[PDB]
């Protein structure tokens, strides 16, 4: 052991889209050893101390390591609007204190475009067809996709991470697995794509048989 | 029969 | 502190491609310049082999060498799933490090290519994206590029390969062009290539009404 490591986290991106989530930044302390468990955080906004943060149950790795977390509760407003924020660690096994700082990527943001796509007519011969949700042009990352139809989540999906574009923006592809017959029925299929930049912070684009 | 990419050899069967 | 190796795969072109040589590539880094010198062992399912090379030694200036080794690897015996084995011998070493790789175990999945058009609300926009849609292919190894009239086409970005629900891969292919070239009528192509296809290859071609 050579010293503790540290982790700082920041919220995920639905909770700081939702005004019902309450986003968290989290600072992980790895490598505690149980000679020096004890761990003095420092929480700085935009380089005014804070003191709200909460420190969780301390968890033994059964490596002869202990990890501390401390997780500080912050504003929808002050992520979206980049502040900074800075955790302080100290530890007897630190040779000086460890300074981590994030905030929201910088940068002008971007509105998302949302196109979908039907399953073309080869997929018309396969048990289940693919309905595809395209999201390009947008900054920073943080986004959230799903999808749902008739007022309930289709879970059947999987999403591609973010891609840096040639213009400096990501863009990303859903893809949504469904039964053919569901689809021949003339069902209809929501795309819901949540990102800071679109209106409410929220659209959706829905697609049926055609 | 081949396939080809751009001029270039990419397998034989 | 002590060396440490990192055996590498070929690039899937190259084992994909019959006008094209596969290799792997055993490379030891942190290698002191008290003792640079490091013996190859190479492996073939367990076999050894005396074909490979070494690469010239090379100074990462931060006071260690870059000794690497090369093997060529035929084709099918990279397609068919042998395993190589590379031990590397050092006496900054306690004990001689082994690395095995081969390609991803599994049975090959052939996948299935659909191209889609854009959008006309994208019609409104300067520039137009083609949509290639790669899907239930294993293993994640392939290629995946544009192309126009004979010519390649280099203004594509294409996601990561990403693991599916009933264990297969897929991906998107996105190749942005200038809208007034998807108006005039020229046919784009989407390029895949894997092990899976016919001829390790398929071509998925599109174009305006
Ligand atoms: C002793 O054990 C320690 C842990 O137990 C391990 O035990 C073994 C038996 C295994 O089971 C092993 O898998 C266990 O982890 C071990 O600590 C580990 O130390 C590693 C480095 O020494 C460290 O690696 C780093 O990980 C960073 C990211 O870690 C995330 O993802 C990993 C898995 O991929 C996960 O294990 C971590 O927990 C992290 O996950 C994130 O957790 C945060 C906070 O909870 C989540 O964010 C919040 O989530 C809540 C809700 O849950 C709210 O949403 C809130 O708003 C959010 O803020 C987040 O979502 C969650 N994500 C995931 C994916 O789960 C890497 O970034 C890092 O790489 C960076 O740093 C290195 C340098 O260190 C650079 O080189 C890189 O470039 C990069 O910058 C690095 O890889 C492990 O994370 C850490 N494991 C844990 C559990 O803490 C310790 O080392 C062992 N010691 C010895 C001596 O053996
Ligand atoms: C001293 O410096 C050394 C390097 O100089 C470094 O010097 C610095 C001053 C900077 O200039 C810095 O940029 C230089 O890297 C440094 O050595 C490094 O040691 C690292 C770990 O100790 C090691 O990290 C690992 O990297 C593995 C992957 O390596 C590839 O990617 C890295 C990241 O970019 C890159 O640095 C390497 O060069 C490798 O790049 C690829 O190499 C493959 C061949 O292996 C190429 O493919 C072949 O391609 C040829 C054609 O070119 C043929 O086609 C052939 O058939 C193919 O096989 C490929 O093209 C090439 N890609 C590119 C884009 O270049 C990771 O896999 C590995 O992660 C594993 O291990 C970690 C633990 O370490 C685990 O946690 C992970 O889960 C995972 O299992 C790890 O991250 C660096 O690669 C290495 N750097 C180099 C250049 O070798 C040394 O430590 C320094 N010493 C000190 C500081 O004391």
């Amino acid at each position: 052991l050579g010293g503790p490591s540290v982790f700082l986290f920041p919220p995920k991106p639905k909770d700081t889209l939702e005004a019902s989530r309450t986003p968290e930044v989290t600072c992980v302390v790895v490598d505690v050893s149980h000679e020096d468990p004890e761990v003095k955080f420092n929480w700085y906004v935009d380089g005014v101390e804070v003191h709200n943060a909460k420190t969780k149950p301390r968890e033994e790795q059964y490596n002869s390591t202990y990890r501390v977390v401390s997780v500080l509760t912050v504003l929808h407003q002050d992520w979206l609007n980049g502040k900074e924020y800075k955790c302080k660690v100290s530890n007897k096994a630190l040779p000086a204190p460890i300074e981590k700082t994030i905030s929201k990527a910088k940068g002008q943001p971007r509105e998302p475009q949302v196109y979908t796509d039907p399953p073309s007519r080869e997929e018309m011969t396969k048990n289940q067809v693919s309905l595809t949700c395209e999201v390009k042009g947008f900054y920073p990352s943080d986004i959230a996709v799903e999808w749902e139809s008739n007022g309930q989540p289709e879970n059947n999906y999987k999403t591609t991470p973010p891609v840096l574009d040639s213009d400096g923006s990501f863009f990303l592809y859903s893809k949504l697995t469904v039964d053919k017959s569901r689809w021949q029925q003339g069902n209809v299929f929501s795309c819901s794509v949540m990102h800071e930049a679109l209106h409410n912070a929220y659209t959706q684009k829905s697609l049926s048989l055609s | 029969d081949c396939a080809w990419h751009l001029g270039e050899l990419v397998w034989c069967t």
